[PDB]
């Protein structure tokens, strides 16, 4: 059975369902934004699980594959780690770190993760 | 593809 | 080990505001931004750059802004919008569609939202397995850059509010809007 509240935002509404694994998502918070008019009509996957499929279904392995990209990315080096794990991470809705909210105490994270300052 | 209200 | 990034407290402030701007005040970016992210890294590179002296510092600084920039592109869809953020993004994916070329966040987005990216450097970064050196060198060459956003702070983040100006760096959104974005 699918998730209650969206993974990206954890907010409750209308939700899309993955069919390999139990998470739900709102439609714009995927990535890219699914139209509710114009649903997929088969089978359909979150972007982990679509990372998943592709991986297993690869003649190479994780490590092999994760190899070859860094060495076509030799050019951004620094940065191309961070940018291989991006397919294999769901979307999900920005929230400041901690280490800046803790600068400010007179402001508060309301029950949906706003802004409040009482 | 599946939906799901909640 | 914790992976520590040193933000300028009125840099953190303006994260701050931008919080308070979307989640509280339900204002969105006015977009395409009159300065893109791609024109914030090229000013960036090319004064720095011309402070410079190693052939290797030069590439580093190079490679760092040419990496930043891709993985900006990269995140931007993906984790660095507020909710209410994403019926616009969608508004522009279809544009980009109708036009039949490629969004590119870059030449979209503006400075707040690459402050937002850097903002969470910090647990992205531990999340790889990049070796201790690169970590240090990322974090180094992010708070150089930061230094020199600070010092342009009236630049990038003045005129923010919709309610004193028809060309602020935030627009308000309408209710039909906010109830089609948030349900
Ligand atoms: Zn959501
Ligand atoms: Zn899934």
């Amino acid at each position: 059975e699918n998730e209650d509240f969206c993974s990206a935002c954890n907010q409750s509404g209308s939700f899309l369902c993955c069919d390999t694994c139990p998470k739900s998502f709102h439609f714009l918070c995927l990535d890219p934004p699914i139209d509710p008019n114009n649903l997929p009509k088969g089978d359909w996957h979150c972007n982990e699980c679509k990372f998943k499929i592709f991986i297993n279904n690869s003649m190479a392995t994780l490590k092999k594959i994760e190899s070859n990209f860094i060495k076509q990315n030799n050019n951004v080096k620094i940065f191309a780690k961070l940018l291989f794990n991006i397919d294999s991470h769901n979307p999900k809705q920005f929230q400041l770190p901690n280490y800046i909210k803790e600068t400010f105490p007179a402001v508060k994270t309301g029950s949906r993760g706003q802004y409040s300052d009482e | 593809a599946r939906t799901k209200q909640t | 080990p914790k992976i520590s990034l040193q933000i300028p407290i009125k840099l953190k402030s303006v994260l701050v505001d931008d919080w308070e701007y979307v989640t509280k005040d339900k204002k969105i970016c006015r977009l395409p931004a009159d300065v893109t992210v791609e024109m914030v890294l090229n000013k960036y590179e090319h004064e720095v750059s011309q402070e410079l002296e190693s052939p290797g510092s030069q590439s580093q600084l190079s490679e760092y802004c040419a990496g930043l920039k891709l993985y900006f592109d990269k995140c931007l869809g993906n984790m660095l919008l507020y909710r209410l953020e994403r019926l616009q993004y969608d508004e522009l994916l279809k544009k980009s569609s109708k036009d039949q070329k490629p969004l590119v966040p870059i030449r979209i987005y503006g400075a707040i939202h690459l402050l937002r990216l850097i903002s969470v450097l910090p647990e992205l970064i531990s999340s790889t397995t990049m070796d201790l050196q690169s970590c240090q060198l990322l974090i180094k060459q992010t708070e150089d850059f930061l230094v020199w956003l600070l010092m342009h702070v009236d630049e990038y983040f003045n005129d923010k509010d919709p309610n004193r100006s028809d060309d602020a760096l935030y627009v308000n959104t309408s209710s039909q809007y906010e109830g089609v974005a948030l349900g």
